């Protein structure tokens, strides 16, 4: 929660805004960056009736977990490993979002140092 | 026999109400310690929270210029 | 198909059958309350089968069984909606109601109008299951006005008392001020979407939906006792204790929260409605839980407790997490009905004594009531792996980790501390300390009605959060990666509330007389809000 | 009942005032009528505008729910000063201090909600990224058209 | 029908906080007349009430024993 | 709940309160024992005796009846009048 | 002081009349004179007969009408076998493993 | 202030009422029994410190500042007994306190269910209606001219006569009907 | 020293802090005796007819009949045209009518201007 004080009580020019970001190109700093690979087919989740919040890049573990939760009835506690797989993949997606935020912070620090060296030179 | 009311002192206790109350207190503590044993993560945390300052510039793609 | 909808309608027709029994009588009944308790037991067992075959697949349907009225483009059919909300609220409401009525066979045993009491309580149950199985706004308005009218009739149960009729008419006034907004919402949906059916409302997906959501928020403010329109719920403890236990803890007062949960596809596309709900809910859960810190009537304290929890529900609707709010309803029902039942057992044991300043010594004097009220207070505060852990803490885990009003989050955490403060206030003045009640101890709790009625909700308050939270399908993605000071927020602030209020409680045994300042006089007089608006606005 | 006990016009002469005080069953010196402006009160007494809560609750009343006696001249708003309605009872805190505290608490809390809405709290993360052109067909996009490609990248 | 009352001479305030009240009144020269009427609230089976941490931890011993026995059972059963 | 009190029981409870009181000797206390004239008590002590009755039986006596109960027989008679005993 | 002896004698006489009234409120052992007037029947008359009536009404009058009982279609997973068509749904791709 | 028998509270009665309401608000401030017991002896000693004061104007002055002390040290919600007015259980059973005269309007087939009760009630009615004119003529000569000055009713005087205005006091409903 | 209780119309001054309770003058004695006399006389005249066994009906209160005849039957003959009553009959009689008239006319002129221009969202509006 340091970023709240760094955006409110410090300066706002270097902390990235939540609403409009990424403000940079995807390959600005990335040579041969690969695209995300989708595992679940679109019709497979159109037939899985998933919530549109849940139709992200990791809903295949959720499809496996729901097939488990249906099939293992009445033993409602026999699907902990599918749940932990899906939670671990959500954890990795959250870590990727943190990497997006930290990439934006370091590029704004890069822009700050760039404009300060341009002002001190010219 | 019912519980006759007493005067200025501790009333008569049925054995059954006391043993059921102690049984549900022990059931509460058994369930709390059982689920704290098996889960231990809905209270403490499920996954380790990383540190964004320790990340290198190569994995985030920051060429130093 | 043939089993689900059949047992769905069999539950409702089975609830309507003792109304025909009490209306088609000549003789004096061989314990008609036992008949209604057996009937609601059977309706719970009947409603559990569609719940199990919803846990298995997720089978939702609609019973549009009786075409009632066609106003030129509006086909008002008798339409029931069996989705997740009906399937998880109907057995909880039936279980709580069956426990309340087996409590009521003992608490209202000396009443010569016990048949009218159980008739009114079953009419309330019928209207609430009209309210939560409704598929159009007209049938939902039937259930809405039905729980309002049974609120009137069950607050004014001892009608010779002037304050009971006063509180009933007050409750009617605040609920009709909510009805202004609900009829505003019905008017907007009929003029702009040509429907009251929820399906066409969700399908047409309006973008300029500020006015109908403000109408629904005003309806919930009237019904769920949010800020601006709260004081009828502290006044509504004037009626009988099973009335304040069934209706005003677990069944009626969640209807505005249930209305805003039912309209989640409209609130999830509007940041303005989410912001209004978040601000108003944080305001309510601050103010009512603060007013609970200085009361001595125990039913007032638990009324401010349940209104603070409704404000927390309004917060977690305002963060666009509706299923967590609904799980907090279905969790809150068990232990809050049980806390009112244990408070009523303390009241009935101490010869109609509701004031905690004349209680005490009830740790071993009422051991089953002591055990159950301690378990209820712990499940209120969010003790780990009791039922109140399986929603409320998760609320905090999504109230921190979202694009949120920060002051609303901070007031939610202050309210979370205040819950622990008044919970240990209840435990300290009621169960702890020394006897302060009169000298002829007629303390008794040895009725199988009372034991079984608190026992089933105690099994609920130990297991139902785990069981329901593991039987749902995931309708959201749970936020499960967060820093350790932010994961441990609600538990730490709850324990800080425990310790600070143990300091507050240990100040009472000091032999020092202090003049009360503006804080105690502010909160003890109900934040000064029922004083002015009940004297100044009806005068003008 | 007859004519000379019903309410009549406003009294002018003091012997009419004395006859009306005998009529309204009260003392002449405590008999005070409403101000003669034409609002239609007549000779009716200005009772001191206290509600029925401040009347003696232990006293053997003729009407115990209203706390009132037989023949005593009722207040003009006796239907209004009932114990179901507006009271006149004193509070331990003054009225003006209650107005100040309630208005100040409401205004300060709503102002802090506005400040916190201006300054939101959030998480150090980016936006939730969605496949298939940021869920174009799932959000209701028409199949005859093709959107711009919304492609996300590994990190 | 006829309910018998206990003795009125057994309710003396030695051992109660009424003794501390009477000592603080005697230290300034006053006397408490109503000690024996308040004597029953602090004596008998209403003496030595638990603390709040003693109230929360009701039934902790048998719950801890059931925890240890059942975890031993599931640890000896999983092999 | 709320057991049916009798005049013998109410009398024994009133004299049991007043024999727990340090300004009343338990061998001189009778049913006709006036407080200002047979026990020599203060009016403040009479107020505290009525307040002890109020804390005993669980109801409040108004001051217009509290200022006039000057012996335990009148106290038992007033509790009988306000409780309807010997039905 | 206490009461005047007029008040004491009045409360004495009123109390005597009140206690005679309350004593006369007791009943005789023959009062009230009343006028001269199946173990699982509850599961039969309140469950089975309403299940019969409601299933008959839903089957032969409600489902015979269009869109009255509209059932949500069941959730299809990769790995299902359809009872109507007979085609087994092809499963998902091998996962880009993470642990 | 407002009394049935008398027309004013005396200075002694004002001191008693202020002392009793002061201890009730004190016990509202002093929840625990021993702490209230100590402060109740302190308040008793403070009322005893100005007991033997002979100047009535100085006593009225001290009673005035005592009312200011009472108003300054009061509790917002004092403890109220349940059957006492303002309590939670006050006038609760007034919906069950049916008056007696409706017993005069039953059907005979529901009066025949309780034969002895109405056969015993008829002599109460006979005693009332043959006592009424005697107690009326007892009132009209014992009340002074100009109405009765106070609300106190006289008792009976003759051995065989009932007190005046007695019926609805004796036949008033019970506290638990 | 101590805060004074300041009165209110909705929260009046108590019995204790009012100075006219602590006056011991002779006219207060005589006024209390006169009020006691009238109250005792009316109490006696009430509870004679209340306990009267010949009367099976309603003890009429002349005060209650007087109040009901005051609230309805003394309205018009004691109405006089002056400044205060006519300005309140204009301020409270036709004032809010003018207010709601111009508000509703402004709103419907705005809505009809938006509709005849084709600018109001009236897509699924076919019930009216
Ligand atoms: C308890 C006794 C029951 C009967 C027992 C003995 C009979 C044997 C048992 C089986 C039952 C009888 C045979 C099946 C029933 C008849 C079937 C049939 O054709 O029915 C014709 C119709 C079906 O409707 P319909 O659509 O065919 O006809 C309506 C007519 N038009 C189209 C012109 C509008 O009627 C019924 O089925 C009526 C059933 C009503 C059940 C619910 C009543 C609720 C009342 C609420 C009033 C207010 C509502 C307001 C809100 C409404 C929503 C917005
Ligand atoms: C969940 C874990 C709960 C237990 C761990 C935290 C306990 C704690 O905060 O203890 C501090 C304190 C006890 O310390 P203290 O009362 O000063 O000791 C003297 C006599 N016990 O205070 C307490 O123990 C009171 C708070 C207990 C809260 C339990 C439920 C959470
Ligand atoms: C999302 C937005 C949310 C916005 C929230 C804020 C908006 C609402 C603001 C507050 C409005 C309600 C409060 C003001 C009126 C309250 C009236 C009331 O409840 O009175 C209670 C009173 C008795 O209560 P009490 O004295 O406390 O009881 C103790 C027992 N003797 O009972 C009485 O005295 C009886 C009174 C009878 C006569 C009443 C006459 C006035 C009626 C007023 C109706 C108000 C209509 C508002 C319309 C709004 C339209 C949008
Ligand atoms: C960074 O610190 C921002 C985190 C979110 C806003 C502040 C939350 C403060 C309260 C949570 C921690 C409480 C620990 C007792």
């Amino acid at each position: 929660g340091a970023h709240l004080a760094r955006r409110y009580l410090g300066d706002a020019s270097v902390e990235p805004e939540p609403l409009r970001m990424p403000t940079f190109p995807p390959d600005y700093g990335f040579p041969e960056r690969k695209e995300r690979e989708m595992v679940a087919t679109q019709q497979e989740m159109n037939d899985a009736q998933l919530v549109l919040q849940q139709r992200d890049y990791c809903a295949h573990y959720l499809i496996r977990f729901l097939k488990c939760k249906r099939d293992s009835f009445p033993n409602f506690l026999a699907c902990k490993h599918e749940q932990h797989d899906w939670d671990y993949c959500e954890h990795l997606d959250y870590v990727k979002r943190m990497k997006e935020f930290e990439r934006e912070r370091r590029l704004l620090q890069r822009k700050k140092r760039r404009e300060q060296r341009e002002a001190d030179m010219a | 026999a019912h519980i006759e009311p007493r005067y200025r002192q501790f009333p008569q206790l049925t054995r059954s109400q006391v043993i059921q109350a102690e049984f549900f207190s022990a059931t509460m503590w058994f369930w709390i310690l059982w689920r704290f044993w098996h889960d231990s993560d809905a209270v403490l945390g499920h996954f380790p929270y990383p540190d964004p300052s320790q990340w290198t510039d190569e994995e985030l793609g920051i060429p130093p210029d | 198909m043939n089993l689900f909808s059949s047992l769905t309608l069999v539950t409702l027709i089975l609830l309507t059958m003792p109304i025909a029994a009490i209306n088609f009588n000549t003789h004096k009944f061989t314990n008609y309350p036992l008949y209604v308790k057996t009937t609601i037991s059977c309706a719970f067992i009947t409603s559990m089968i569609p719940t199990m075959m919803f846990i298995h697949t997720g089978q939702e349907m609609i019973i549009s069984n009786w075409h009632w009225l066609t106003i030129q483009t509006l086909k008002l059919s008798l339409s029931f909606k069996m989705d997740f909300f009906s399937m998880m609220f109907v057995p909880v409401a039936l279980f709580v109601t069956w426990s309340i009525m087996e409590f009521s066979m003992w608490y209202m045993h000396s009443d010569p109008n016990i048949n009218q009491f159980f008739k009114y309580l079953l009419l309330f149950l019928i209207t609430m299951l009209i309210l939560v199985t409704a598929n159009n706004l007209f049938q939902l308005f039937i259930g809405w006005e039905g729980v309002g009218i049974m609120s009137f009739l069950l607050i004014g149960w001892w009608y010779g008392r002037t304050d009971a009729n006063t509180a009933a008419l007050q409750a009617i006034l605040y609920n009709r001020i909510g009805d202004i907004g609900f009829i505003l919402a019905m008017a907007w949906f009929l003029i702009n979407l040509n429907t009251w059916d929820l399906q066409q409302i969700f399908m047409l997906n309006p973008n300029d939906s500020n006015l109908p959501l403000m109408g629904l928020i005003l309806a919930a403010t009237g019904k769920s006792a949010q800020f601006g329109l709260h004081p009828w719920l502290p006044s509504a403890m004037e009626g009988p204790t099973p009335v304040s236990a069934l209706l005003h803890s677990s069944t009626m007062v969640v209807a505005g929260i249930f209305l805003l949960i039912r309209f989640y596809p409209l609130t999830e596309n509007n940041k303005f409605g989410q912001s209004i709900m978040l601000c108003l809910g944080a305001m309510t859960t601050l103010f009512t839980a603060m007013c609970a810190l200085t009361q001595n009537d125990i039913k007032k304290i638990i009324a401010f407790s349940t209104s603070s929890q409704l404000g927390l529900m309004m917060v977690t609707i305002g963060i666009n997490q509706p299923h967590l709010a609904f799980l907090h309803i279905c969790t809150h029902a068990f232990f809050k009905a049980m806390l009112f039942m244990c408070s009523g057992s303390i009241i009935h044991s101490l010869n109609d004594e509701q004031d905690i300043r004349k209680m005490g010594g009830l740790f071993k004097a009422m051991p089953f009531t002591t055990t159950a009220l301690i378990i209820g207070s712990l499940a209120l505060t969010g003790m780990p792996f009791l039922t109140g852990f399986y929603s409320k803490d998760l609320i905090i885990e999504s109230a921190n980790t979202s694009y949120t009003n920060a002051w609303a989050l901070l007031m939610t955490l202050v309210a979370t501390s205040f819950t622990a403060i008044y919970s240990t206030r209840i435990i300290f003045f009621a169960l702890l300390g020394q006897p302060r009640f009169p000298t002829l101890i007629n303390i008794n709790e040895n009725n199988p009605f009372l034991i079984n009625s608190i026992k089933r909700l105690l099994i609920g308050s130990l297991f139902a959060g785990f069981i329901i939270s593991n039987n749902i399908p995931p309708m959201t993605i749970p936020q499960m990666t967060m820093p350790h000071y932010l994961k441990m927020t609600a538990l730490t602030v709850t324990i800080l509330g425990f310790i600070l209020a143990l300091e507050i409680s240990n100040t009472t045994h000091y032999l020092k007389f202090n003049y009360p300042s503006n804080t105690f006089k502010f909160s003890n007089l109900l934040g000064y809000y029922p004083t002015i608006m009940h004297r100044l606005t009806p005068y003008m | 009942i007859t004519k000379d006990m019903l309410p009549g016009p406003y009294p002018k002469t003091p012997e009419e005032r004395a006859a009306a005080a005998k009529k309204y069953n009260m003392r002449v010196e405590d008999y005070e009528p409403y101000p003669d402006d034409g609002m239609g009160y007549g000779d009716y007494p200005k009772l001191p505008d206290r509600s029925q809560q401040e009347r003696d609750p232990w006293y053997d009343w003729d009407h115990p729910d209203l706390r009132l006696n037989w023949g005593e001249p009722m207040h003009w708003d006796l239907d209004m000063y009932i114990r179901n309605r507006v009271d006149t009872s004193p509070t331990p805190v003054n009225w003006n201090l209650m107005c100040k505290h309630l208005f100040g608490f409401v205004a300060f809390m709503l102002f802090m909600f506005w400040v916190g809405e201006t300054y939101p709290t959030y998480q150090p993360v980016g936006p939730k990224q969605y496949p298939y052109n940021n869920l174009y067909l799932e959000r209701g996009g028409d199949p005859n058209k093709e959107p711009e490609p919304v492609v996300h990248y590994e990190i | 029908s006829k309910m018998e009352l206990p003795d009125y001479k057994q309710w003396k305030i030695e051992g109660t906080p009424l003794e501390t009240v009477q000592e603080k009144l005697a230290a300034r020269g006053l006397r408490d007349p109503w000690g024996r009427n308040e004597a029953w609230r602090y004596m008998g089976g209403f003496a030595n009430n638990v603390s709040f941490v003693g109230a929360l931890l009701k039934g902790f011993k048998w719950g801890f024993a059931a925890f240890v026995v059942a975890v031993g059972a599931e640890y000896y059963l999983e092999s | 709940d709320a057991p049916p009190l009798t005049l013998e029981g109410i009398k024994d409870r009133v004299l049991y309160v007043l024999k727990l009181y340090d300004k009343i000797d338990p061998e001189k206390l009778s049913v006709n024992s006036h407080f200002m004239k047979d026990l020599g008590l203060d009016s403040l002590d009479q107020v505290e005796i009525i307040m002890a009755m109020e804390d005993e039986f669980g109801f409040e006596i108004p001051d217009i009846d509290a200022e006039k109960l000057m012996c335990p027989q009148e106290i038992v008679d007033y509790i009988a009048d306000k409780k309807d005993v010997y039905e | 002081s206490g009461y005047t002896p007029d008040e004491k004698l009045r409360l004495q006489q009123l109390r005597e009349l009140r206690r005679r009234w309350l004593k006369d409120q007791e009943l005789s052992p023959r009062e009230p004179v009343l006028p001269p007037r199946r173990h699982s029947i509850f599961a039969f008359t309140h469950v089975l007969i309403p299940v019969w009536i409601i299933h008959y009404y839903l089957k032969y009058h409600v489902t015979t009408k269009p869109y009255t009982i509209v059932e949500k279609k069941p959730r299809i997973f990769p790995g299902d076998t359809i009872l109507e068509t007979g085609e087994v749904i092809p499963p998902m791709k091998e996962f880009p493993d993470q642990h | 202030a407002f009394l049935p028998s008398a027309a004013y509270l005396t200075h002694q009665q004002k001191v008693l009422q202020l002392y009793k309401r002061a201890l009730r608000h004190l016990e509202s401030r002093c929840v625990h029994r021993d702490k209230y017991r100590y402060f109740a002896c302190l308040l008793r000693a403070r009322f005893d410190e100005h007991k033997n004061e002979k100047d009535m104007v100085k006593a009225t002055q001290l009673l005035r500042e005592a009312e200011k002390e009472f108003w300054h040290g009061q509790h917002p919600q004092p403890y109220i007994f349940p059957e006492s007015p303002g309590g939670t259980s006050y006038e609760r059973y007034e919906c069950y306190k049916v008056p007696e005269w409706c017993l005069d309007d039953w059907h005979p087939s529901e009066k025949a269910m309780y034969p002895d009760y109405f056969a015993k009630r008829e002599q109460w009615k006979k005693l009332r209606r043959e006592s009424w004119e005697r107690e009326v003529k007892q009132l009209q000569e014992e009340t002074p001219v100009g109405g009765p000055r106070t609300e106190a009713l006289p008792p009976a005087r003759k051995q065989g006569d009932l007190p005046p205005l007695w019926w609805h006091i004796v036949t008033r409903p019970r506290e638990r009907p | 020293s101590f805060p004074k209780y300041e009165p209110s119309r909705l929260a009046s001054l108590p019995t204790t802090l009012d100075p006219a309770e602590y006056d011991i003058s002779s006219e207060t004695r005589k006024a209390q005796a006169e009020r006691l006399a009238i109250r005792s006389r009316l109490k006696r005249e009430y509870q004679l007819q209340y306990n009267d066994p010949s009367r099976r009906g309603v003890v009429e209160d002349p005060a209650l009949i007087r109040w009901t005849c005051a609230r309805s039957a003394n309205v018009y003959p004691n109405f006089r045209p002056n400044t205060k009553t006519s300005l309140l009959g204009a301020l409270f009689g036709i004032g809010p009518l003018i207010f709601w008239y111009y508000v509703f006319k402004t709103d419907r002129d705005r809505k009809e201007k938006l509709i005849q221009e084709g600018k109001l969202d009236r897509t699924f509006n076919i019930s009216y």
